């Protein structure tokens, strides 16, 4: 992964 | 202890009984993607260990319509009878199957059930998802996502990881779809009305949360690994082009993992599928791994070098999970880190081995620094820690389970050496294959690892070993490592190692490191307690690169330094999970050294020094002018990681100042960065050229220059944007520069409107990601609100992006208040969209509050959290946020004048 974050910059 | 229609619920614990053991599920699922619902049925082969009147298992939001018990060993239940009585107790997400006659120990039975529900409309369970074609069409798929506790939303089962079972899955479907699941299709049979039925090979023993199945019309590209696994990458049909890199990386990485672990991937195929509405970044369902498009798909025209890095990481992470997670699963969520801390670490080992050009080894210290932020505040948690509710279990998925687990693994690999460490890994994975481990099982295998196989003769392991002093040494060193590592997993926090040098008398003290709580503070000693670590120190000196090692097992200790040299640098390369503070003139020796010949310290020693100096400032062990003094050397620094570490602190202060209206300091920081660092910034092309680091140095520095409104920079991007928009996309912006160009472009209503239009047409999710960042850099409140409002709708901007979007808006001055207001005035609504629970809510909360640094804001946020409590809305992230805001406040009143002064002084000389 939920560590998709890499959310944005 | 009882629901729903009256009648006592036979069982009280949220943990299931252990009496009935599942062995095998026949699972049939019949979804309709027109009526957005499904019908299903299952048969569960159970073994009954102790006599019972009832069967307890999980089920949530499922309408169970038929239930029967059968047995071939117990003639009372001989085909076909008998009906089970079904009792549902939603608060434990349990149901009770009531049996007519007490079941017999050691007899197998078959539990059969029919059930149905609508496809979920929210990211979990068996749920509906949509995507857009190049033609502008809208298609539907149905996909599963079960981890941690949502399998029970798709079919009734024993939804806890210890209950591994074989799964035999069947799916009925229309001819315009395919169906995918964990295992290869065995057979498709034509049904009367023209529907098809896919039968899948029975799975090996596995946990319920990994069961997966999908109905869609995706395209694939395929390849075989060395070991003959069919690897397929699926994506919506117009995007098949974008799956090439993933196919290449997953083959290369799966091969490496088979060599490294010395264990074959057991299944005959591996599918990676890019899902359009996907809440997590990725999910490691055994044989059918789901990704966000941004996690899997890569496109040379609009995906950047750092996009590539990320896609490679995520694939590395998920493939690592096929062993750490799938083959070997943690016993219960309190040791989720056995899965995640390990996958996280294997990223580093595997990407480093298969794609060294990606430089992932130089990025890794960031994994550890991000945790230390959390770990140096009281509200942190031990790596392994109890958890019970679905929300509690979700909370375990955090920087402590991932980054810290990885960081302490790295620390131990450094201690034991690669060979002994991989050997430990192999025997752990082999010994627990197809079942479960808990924290101690892992430390036993790692502390008992045999070099040079076994070992051999009469080596320590195994056959018939020779009783040697060496053998005794082995046995006790093993037990040492076991004791050491368990305290790294059961103690919260990170230790500070304080080092005083007396000619050749290095004295050592260890201490819980504490952020914003000064060396002598009322509550400082109360937080010190019996925090004691076994810490495997390392150091080198100014007169010797030799790495000396020694394990600090106690609160204090001394070591002796031949040659009585200038400086001593502890924690070489920062492989240890601890901060080092030097007393006396230690910090001045090291800073002197850096300004005069920085190369005499190792590149990673430089990264860790820069890191530690600024942490210690916050710890009140140093003053801010010492740390700022160090950043002076960065003018000569060509090792990108240390350069970027240093810059990021300067950049961070600027935003901090700019967030408030401390404009005289923010302006001086602006002038100090553009001027000191002018050489580097001016050296940068607006292209995609050079190595990976070059490419990332560029987007980093040019973003920075454009953020500080550096005129030539802003000019160049403005030009590029104009050419692009005027050429109607027919010109190419180099990818490394894309996000910067778009955001400069977004500073006008015309550019902004144009970007938003491109957003709805684009076929690169990576590109969409950069656009949505750009739109979020808008100075107009009307725009930022529109973004937010669009994201609420989930139509134009999908709801898997709402959390990231609020985060992006909130961290810019023009956006912080708006975002904070939005979250408080729409909390009830945000919760209908997400679990409490979800990474999304945790990001939304921290993303809109953690940057606050005034007593005013502290108040509001304390009031908002107190309010979310009642209802029973509790998250650990509440405390974490409050301590973070408090940290920031204490930091400003402690160091702000020092910062103001240091910058004014720098203006003068020289
Ligand atoms: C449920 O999953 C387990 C795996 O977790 C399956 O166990 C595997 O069963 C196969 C077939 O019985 C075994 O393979 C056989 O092994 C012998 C010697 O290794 C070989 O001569 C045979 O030709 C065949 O390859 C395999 O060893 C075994 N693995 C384990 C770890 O037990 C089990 O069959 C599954 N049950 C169902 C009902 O599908
Ligand atoms: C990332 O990958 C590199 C190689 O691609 C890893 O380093 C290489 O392999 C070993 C590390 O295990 C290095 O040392 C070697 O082992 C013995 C005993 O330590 C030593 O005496 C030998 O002379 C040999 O050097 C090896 O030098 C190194 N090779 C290169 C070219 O750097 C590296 O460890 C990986 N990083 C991580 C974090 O896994
Ligand atoms: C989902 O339900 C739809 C009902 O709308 C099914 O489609 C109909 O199937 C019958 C029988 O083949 C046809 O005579 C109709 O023409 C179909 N309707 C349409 C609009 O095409 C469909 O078969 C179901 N799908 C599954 C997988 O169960
Ligand atoms: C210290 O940095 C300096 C450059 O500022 C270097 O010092 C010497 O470099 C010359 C050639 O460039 C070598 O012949 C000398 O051996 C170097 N000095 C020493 C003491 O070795 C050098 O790169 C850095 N120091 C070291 C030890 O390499
Ligand atoms: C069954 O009886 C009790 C209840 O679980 C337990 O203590 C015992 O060990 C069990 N024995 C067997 C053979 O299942
Ligand atoms: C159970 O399913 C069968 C169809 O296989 C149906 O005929 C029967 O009526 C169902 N029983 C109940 C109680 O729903
Ligand atoms: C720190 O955390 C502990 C929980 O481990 C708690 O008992 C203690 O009261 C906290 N102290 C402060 C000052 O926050
Ligand atoms: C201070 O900053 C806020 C936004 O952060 C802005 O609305 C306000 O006008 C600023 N005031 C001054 C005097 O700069
Ligand atoms: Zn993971």
């Amino acid at each position: 992964x939920k560590h998709h974050a890499f959310s944005f910059k | 202890p009882v629901a729903t229609n009256g009648e006592r619920f036979p069982w009280q614990e949220l943990r299931l009984p252990s009496v009935v053991i599942p062995l095998h599920y026949d699972l049939f699922v019949h979804p309709n993607l027109t009526s957005l619902d499904f019908v299903a049925s299952e048969k569960i082969e159970v073994l009954v260990s102790n006599a019972t009147q009832f069967i307890i298992l999980h089920s949530k939001d499922l309408e169970i319509t038929n239930a029967t018990l059968q047995s071939e060993e117990d003639s009372r239940y001989m085909k076909p009878g008998k009906e089970l009585k079904v009792l549902s107790y939603p608060a434990h997400e349990q149901i009770a199957l009531l049996v007519p006659e007490k079941l017999t120990p050691h007899l197998k039975y078959y539990v059969a059930m029919d059930f149905q529900a609508k496809l979920g409309d929210g990211f979990e369970g068996f749920y509906k998802s949509t995507y857009r074609t190049l033609g502008g069409e809208t298609r539907i798929l149905a996909v599963t996502d079960f981890e941690p506790t949502q399998a029970r939303m798709a079919f009734p089962c024993f939804d806890e990881p210890l209950f591994k079972a074989n799964f035999s899955i069947k799916i009925r479907r229309e001819s315009r779809h395919i169906a995918l699941s964990n295992m290869p299709k065995v057979k498709t049979i034509e049904l009367e009305g023209g529907l098809l039925e896919d039968h899948f090979e029975t799975t090996v023993k596995m946990s319920t949360y990994l069961v997966a199945y999908i109905v869609c019309d995706f395209h694939s590209l395929s390849g075989f690994t060395s070991s003959g696994v069919k690897v397929s990458i699926y994506a919506s049909p117009d995007k098949r082009n974008q799956t090439h890199y993933a196919l290449q990386a997953s083959l290369k990485l799966l091969d490496f993992y088979e060599k490294y672990f010395d264990i074959y991937y057991p299944l005959s195929k591996l599918d990676l599928i890019a899902i359009p509405d996907f809440a997590p970044g990725a999910m490691e369902n055994w044989g059918l791994i789901t990704y966000r498009e941004t996690s899997l798909l890569f496109d040379p025209k609009t995906s950047s070098a750092s996009d590539k890095l990320w896609v490679t990481r995520v694939i590395a992470h998920e493939l690592a999970h096929q062993w750490f997670g799938n083959l070997v699963t943690m016993e219960w969520w309190n040791d989720i880190w056995l899965n995640e801390g390990f996958a996280k670490y294997m990223e580093l080992i595997a990407v480093n081995a298969t794609y060294p050009e990606l430089q992932f080894d130089d990025y890794f210290l960031n994994v550890c620094f991000e945790v230390i932020t959390k770990d140096s505040l009281n509200s942190s948690r031990p790596i392994s820690k109890p958890a019970e509710t679905p929300t509690q279990i979700q909370e375990m998925f955090d920087e402590v389970s991932y980054n810290k687990g990885a960081c302490i693994l790295n620390m131990l690999k450094d201690f034991l050496g690669e060979e002994k460490f991989q050997k430990g890994i192999i025997q752990y994975l082999k010994k627990f294959s197809y079942r479960n481990a808990k924290n101690d099982d892992l430390w036993s295998s790692l502390s008992n690892s045999c070099l040079e196989s076994d070992f051999t003769s009469g080596g320590v392991c195994h056959s018939d070993p020779k009783m040697t002093s060496n053998m005794l040494a082995f046995l006790g060193e093993n037990a040492e490592v076991k004791e050491m590592m368990t305290t790294w997993t059961l103690q919260k926090g990170i230790p500070l190692l304080v080092v005083k040098q007396d000619g050749c008398s290095l004295r050592l003290q260890q201490e819980r490191f504490l952020q914003g709580v000064f060396q002598e503070d009322p509550e400082w000693r109360a937080l010190q307690e019996r925090y004691l670590w076994h810490i495997p120190l390392t150091y080198s000196t100014s007169s010797s690169n030799v790495i000396h090692r020694h394990i600090l097992k106690s609160k204090t200790d001394t070591l002796d330094l031949p040659e009585k040299t200038s400086w001593v640098k502890f924690n070489v390369d920062s492989n240890g999970y601890y901060i080092v503070h030097y007393e006396g003139h230690g910090w001045d020796q090291l800073i002197t050294q850096l300004n005069q010949n920085h190369t005499l310290l190792r590149p990673k020693d430089r990264v860790g020094l820069i890191h530690d100096v600024f942490q210690l400032v916050g710890a009140g062990r140093l003053t801010l002018d010492k740390a700022l003094d160090m950043t002076y050397y960065l003018q000569h620094e060509t090792s990108s990681p240390a350069l970027l570490e240093g810059l990021s602190y300067l950049e961070s202060f600027y935003h901090m100042m700019d967030r408030r209206n401390i404009s005289d300091i923010s302006e001086n920081l602006k002038r100090y960065l553009l001027q000191y660092f002018k050489p580097v910034i001016d050296r940068q092309s607006w292209s995609d050229k050079g190595s990976v680091w070059d490419r990332m140095l560029r987007s980093a520095l040019l973003k920075l220059a454009c953020d500080l409104n550096h005129a030539p920079c802003i000019q160049k991007a403005a030009e590029l944007f104009s050419q692009w928009m005027e050429s109607s996309g027919k010109l190419n912006i180099p990818t490394d520069v894309l996000k910067i160009v778009y955001s400069v472009g977004a500073q006008t209503t015309a550019g902004w409107n144009y970007l938003l239009e491109q957003y709805e047409l684009s076929m690169s999710s990576a590109e969409q990601n950069k656009i949505l960042y750009a739109l979020s850099t808008s100075k107009h409140q009307e725009k930022l609100l529109k973004l937010i409002e669009l994201g609420m709708e989930g139509k134009v901007i999908k709801t898997q992006n709402l959390a990231a979007l609020l985060h992006a808006i909130a961290r810019r001055p023009k956006g912080q208040q708006l975002a904070w207001d939005f979250v408080r005035e729409n909390w009830t609504h945000l919760l209908k969209k997400f679990d409490l629970g979800s990474y999304d809510i945790r990001m939304i909360i921290s993303g809109t509050t953690a940057h606050f640094s005034s007593k005013d804001k502290l108040q509001e946020v304390k009031l908002f959290f107190e309010s979310l409590e009642a209802q029973g809305s509790h998250l650990d992230i509440f405390q974490t946020v409050l301590e973070t805001i408090t940290k920031n406040i204490k930091w400003l009143e402690k160091n702000l004048p020092t910062l103001r002064t240091w910058l004014m002084v720098n203006t003068r000389h020289h």
